[PDB]
RNA sequence: GCUGGAGAUACGCUUUGACUCGGGGAUGUCCGAAUGGGGAAACCCACCUCGUAAGAGGUAUCCGCAAGGAUGGGAACUCAGGGAACUGAAACAUCUCAGUACCUGAAGGAGAAGAAAGAGAAUUCGAUUCCGUUAGUAGCGGCGAGCGAACCCGGAUCAGCCCA
RNA sequence: CUCAGAAGGUGAGAGUCCUGUAGGCGAACGAGCCUGAGUAGGUCGUUGUUCGUGAAACGAUGACUGAAUCCGCGCGGACCACCGCGCAAGGCUAAAUACUCCCAGUGACCGAUAGCGCAUAGUACCGUGAGGGAAAGGUGAAAAGAACCCCGGGAGGGGAGUGAAAGAGAACCUGAAACCGUGGACUUACAAGCAGUCAUGGCACCUUAUGCGUGUUAUGGCGUGCCUAUUGAAGCAUGAGCCGGCGACUUAGACCUGACGUGCGAGCUUAAGUUGAAAAACGGAGGCGGAGCGAAAGCGAGUCCGAAUAG
């Protein structure tokens, strides 16, 4: 709604800001899902005698003077199989798109209520060299005391990236609620496709 | 279920369950009273809680 | 701030841990355990006791178009043959029938597979027509 | 992810065990026999609490007439004449004055003696 | 069981090279390399060394007593420093002869 | 630098390029499909040919004229010949478990399947397999327990070539 | 410095010490007139698919028979007519599908009762055999792994020495509990007891700590383990020698039905898949509301039973 770019105003920024200020509830629903979906389901557990190794029968039921149990592969046995252990699950599902759209809107708007940066003509990087990135950021008020999320096209401008800290490259709007919210501030650079 | 399909236990608009009438049906009728032609549609919802999940795609 | 991100305030509770003093030792007391038989049970179930033969069939069934939808509200814009989108028929692949519900005097032209004669009464009596395929 | 029982049980157990101190033999040293006995102790604590009240009452009383009868009265008589005079609401732990302050309790006796008969 | 195989079991320096103690005791002492063991590291240099009581049982003499011997070392110390310094010298070069490669940093050869 | 884990003394070998590689070769005792014959595997006894002994080569059956091909071994996967019961139906015969388990045979890195005497009800589609869906829908059933499609549509991949 | 900030090693946590990483290059030898007859068709015995003999079509064979050639033939779920769809009795065929001995990468997977049975072992051990089948870890930064002296045959320990540490010494990280002891404090040899609890006295102590104190003890009052199973348990009814560790209400599905919450709301939402992945968009096939009544044809704010109206 209010932003001045690197090449000078792009015709102005308006877009929209889903008032009241963002929402934490709807936000956290998204990131929860986000991390949940990206979660890799994996588990090691041995069930019982099919999955463990034992076989057969044991000392026989009545009249041994000791306890009843007929096998060694059972949960109640040390070295045995396991009951109700974890199996290779999924943890994935489709968050309604309406919310996924609404999520980063809110999140972009979360950077707007605070410090927000958009850019055109960031050519000062001078190929890559990674150093002029440090300068370009420094001239733009980016200390390095904040963690920044750079999102853009023009891979050269991205090819300078990944500083000692704080610099994270996110190519051509693969932008998600998580990454932009976890960072201190965000630079969406190119306003194109941010139309 | 497949049991109540061509059978009784019809659901309605309100979701209530429709029962037919049994005695007597195709045999052992004889006697006198109207009552033969008086076995129609009927219902109770007391048992019907357990009849919904038995066949609900249709009414 | 990611760490500042809050709950939903009563989106949902945790499950039930049945291992403890205070709330455990559960299921029934006797014969409620190790289960998996259940559903409905007895001597001779009501179901079997109850008569029917009847039928199945279910041949042609029609998409209903409520008449109040056309007339009055919107423009009474002459929905024509396929309005589809912005109109209420969706799944289709089934014939469509037009039935009288709401009414006003405004002209209409409706192409449907059939319609009620008491609806088709009010279609012309407001001006306009309903046509059917050959 | 497994979560083993580690470092939880041991702390709780030791937490119990430490409650048990002058506990004789197995009572002090091994948890199971230590845990219970605290079960029963609960019964002995809660109940004895409102009981020591009962005990003491009968202790004060037991003193009072011992002193009263020394003067030719008794708890029943004394407590009454002291009651029959709205004057003395004395009541609670009157035994203190009975045992410790002999000259005092006497004047307290004759007051009860007089305002009764 | 792992053991020193973390580096690619390629050795910097060589059999005879002169070199500085990096970190450790001493630290900046020098010596010619006596023994180089690529697999296990274990640089033997003329620097820091420990008094070894030799095993009492012996075929020659009751003996024992205490030899000085050696203390072997890791890649913990430096490599072959030319430019009057303890410099760690990355670059190789095809220079001088068209055969050998001489590691230098601010400088040449080694 | 090296002289296997081996850790230990000795003899050493290596810029004439070792060692550690990456890739071809060369030797590869005896047993094992074993296959000269025998046979309680890894040992006993032979015949033929080249020959100076040392030693090398051959000697099983099965298809064929021959070249040549087949025996045997595979973790799970595929197809085929054969084919359970406990269990469920609150007992039990039809039924269910289930064409599951097991057995046997064949084969490959996949296999099976395939080029409409088809699906079907638009005078529509257009080899096969696979996924989603149709759909717990049609139906099957001591019409009990319970079993349960396909066509349309959306996808993955899409080739048809030859003989009497 | 950064096209390199992934990572592991180094006396303790390194971007710039090592190996690496981004990036770049790289081999001789390698490896990627016809048109299918003992058959279609049939009867008998049967079976497949939703097909349990049912009105049972059609496929498929075991046994008997046994056709037509294009002015032909098979199907369309008994059968007939019409109408359609298709040419059997010859074969072959990549691709999308399955699995994981084996290699790689990653992990809201394990970390020595876990994880494979095995931190290597199908070994030890058991069985004539088929077969079954273990426990398993840690000096140190480096062996610098203790020359030498003392008691002892030794084992074992006390020194010395090395080391930051030997409060690491090879029965070598931590080292809880049961269990065994040594020394001390207050106690105990006329006393009937689920082992406690309460009150007071005595002695001792003084680092959340000179009080509402900690430890112990004498005396008085009170006082029927625990769990399970039961109308009812201290029960002479079940279970348990003790302490440690292992150990039991889970997961799954486009399933059903409720509650809370959220986003869109006369609408709501995608599945498989495609594309891109340091992240997600795409994908309307389909699904759910939207009209009910009837056995069904069907009709429709109506429907159904019936000649109506009574329901
Ligand atoms: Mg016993
Ligand atoms: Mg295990
Ligand atoms: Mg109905
Ligand atoms: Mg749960
Ligand atoms: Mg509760
Ligand atoms: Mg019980
Ligand atoms: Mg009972
Ligand atoms: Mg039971
Ligand atoms: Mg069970
Ligand atoms: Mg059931
Ligand atoms: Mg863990
Ligand atoms: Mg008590
Ligand atoms: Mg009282
Ligand atoms: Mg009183
Ligand atoms: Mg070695
Ligand atoms: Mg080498
Ligand atoms: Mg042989
Ligand atoms: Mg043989
Ligand atoms: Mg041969
Ligand atoms: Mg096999
Ligand atoms: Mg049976
Ligand atoms: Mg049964
Ligand atoms: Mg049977
Ligand atoms: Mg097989
Ligand atoms: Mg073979
Ligand atoms: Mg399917
Ligand atoms: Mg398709
Ligand atoms: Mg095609
Ligand atoms: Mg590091
Ligand atoms: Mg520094
Ligand atoms: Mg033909
Ligand atoms: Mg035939
Ligand atoms: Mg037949
Ligand atoms: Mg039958
Ligand atoms: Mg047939
Ligand atoms: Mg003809
Ligand atoms: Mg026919
Ligand atoms: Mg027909
Ligand atoms: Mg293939
Ligand atoms: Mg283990
Ligand atoms: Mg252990
Ligand atoms: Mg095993
Ligand atoms: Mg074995
Ligand atoms: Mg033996
Ligand atoms: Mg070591
Ligand atoms: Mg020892
Ligand atoms: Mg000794
Ligand atoms: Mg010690
Ligand atoms: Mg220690
Ligand atoms: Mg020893
Ligand atoms: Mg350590
Ligand atoms: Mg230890
Ligand atoms: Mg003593
Ligand atoms: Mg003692
Ligand atoms: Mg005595
Ligand atoms: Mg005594
Ligand atoms: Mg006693
Ligand atoms: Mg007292
Ligand atoms: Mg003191
Ligand atoms: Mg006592
Ligand atoms: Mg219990
Ligand atoms: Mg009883
Ligand atoms: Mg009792
Ligand atoms: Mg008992
Ligand atoms: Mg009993
Ligand atoms: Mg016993
Ligand atoms: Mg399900
Ligand atoms: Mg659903
Ligand atoms: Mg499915
Ligand atoms: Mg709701
Ligand atoms: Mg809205």
């Amino acid at each position: 709604m209010a932003q001045i770019n690197v090449i000078g105003q792009n015709g102005g920024r308006t877009i929209e800001l889903p008032l009241p200020e963002v929402n934490s509830g709807v936000l956290h629903e998204v990131v929860t899902w986000q991390l949940a979906s990206r979660r890799r389901g994996t588990a090691s557990t041995r069930t019982r005698a099919q999955v463990s190794k034992t076989g057969r029968k044991m000392y026989g039921q009545k009249g041994t003077g000791n306890a009843r149990h007929g096998d060694r592969s059972v949960p109640t046995f040390v070295g045995g199989g396991v009951a109700f252990g974890p199996k290779p699950r999924s943890y994935d599902y489709t968050l309604p798109r309406q919310v996924r759209q609404l999520g980063l809107a809110m999140a972009i708007a979360s950077r707007q209520e605070g410090g927000k940066l958009v850019a055109v003509d960031g050519f000062d990087i001078a190929d890559a060299k990674t150093k002029n990135f440090i300068s370009w950021a420094k001239q733009n008020g980016l200390d390095g005391t904040e963690k920044v999320l750079l999102v853009t096209d023009d891979e050269n401008t991205r090819r300078a990236a990944r500083n000692v800290s704080w610099v994270s490259v996110l190519p051509v709007a693969g932008v998600n609620v998580y990454d932009i919210l976890r960072h201190d501030r965000l630079v969406i650079d190119a306003a194109a496709l941010e139309i | 279920t497949h049991k109540m399909a061509k059978r009784r236990i019809k659901i309605t608009g309100t979701g209530k369950v429709m029962a037919f009438k049994s005695g007597k049906r195709h045999q052992n009728t004889g006697k006198s009273g109207d009552e033969i032609r008086g076995k129609g549609k009927g219902f109770v919802l007391a048992k019907a809680e357990w009849a919904r999940m038995k066949l609900m795609l249709p009414r | 701030g990611s760490r500042k991100d809050r709950k939903r305030v009563g989106r949902g509770p945790g499950g039930t841990d049945k291992t403890a003093g205070r709330g455990h030792k559960g299921q029934k007391s006797r014969s409620g355990a190790g289960k998996g038989a259940f559903f409905e049970g007895g001597r001779s179930r009501l179901i079997a006791r109850l008569p029917k033969r009847g039928f199945n069939n279910v041949g042609t069934t029609y998409e209903v178009v409520k008449l109040s939808q056309l007339q009055d509200l919107e423009d009474t814009t002459f929905d024509r043959d396929t309005l589809e989108a912005y109109r209420l028929v969706r799944r289709k692949n089934r014939p469509v029938k037009l039935l009288a519900s709401g009414e006003i005097s405004r002209a209409v032209t409706v192409h449907v597979d059939a319609a009620s004669a008491a609806a088709i009464k009010a279609v012309e009596a407001a001006g306009g027509r309903v046509v059917l395929p050959e | 992810p497994r979560a083993k029982t580690g470092i939880v049980r041991r702390r709780r157990h030791k937490k119990v065990l430490k409650r048990a101190k002058g506990f004789w033999g197995s009572r002090s040293k091994q948890y199971r026999n230590a845990f219970q006995t605290l079960l029963n102790a609960a019964t002995y604590e809660y109940r004895d609490r409102r009981n020591k009240k009962r005990d003491f009452r009968r202790l004060w009383i037991q003193r009072i007439n011992a002193g009263a009868r020394l003067h030719g009265m008794n708890y029943s008589t004394f407590i009454n004449g002291l009651k029959r005079a709205n004057i003395d609401l004395n009541r609670k732990v009157l035994a203190d004055i009975a045992a410790r302050e002999p000259e005092a309790f006497k004047a307290l006796v004759d007051a009860s003696r007089n305002a009764r008969q | 069981p792992s053991a020193g195989s973390h580096h690619n079991d390629k050795l910097h320096f060589k059999k005879g090279d002169t070199v500085i103690v990096l970190s450790g005791k001493h630290k900046g002492q020098t010596g010619k390399v006596l023994l180089a063991l690529p697999r296990d590291q274990k640089v033997v240099v003329e620097g820091v060394n420990v008094i070894t009581k030799n095993v009492k049982p012996s075929m020659t003499n009751p003996q024992g007593g205490q030899e000085q011997r050696e203390l072997a070392l890791h890649a913990s110390k430096v490599a072959l420093v030319d430019p009057e310094t303890g410099k760690a010298t990355r670059v190789r070069k095809q220079i001088v002869d068209g055969k050998k490669v001489r590691v230098a940093v601010a400088s040449g050869k080694t």
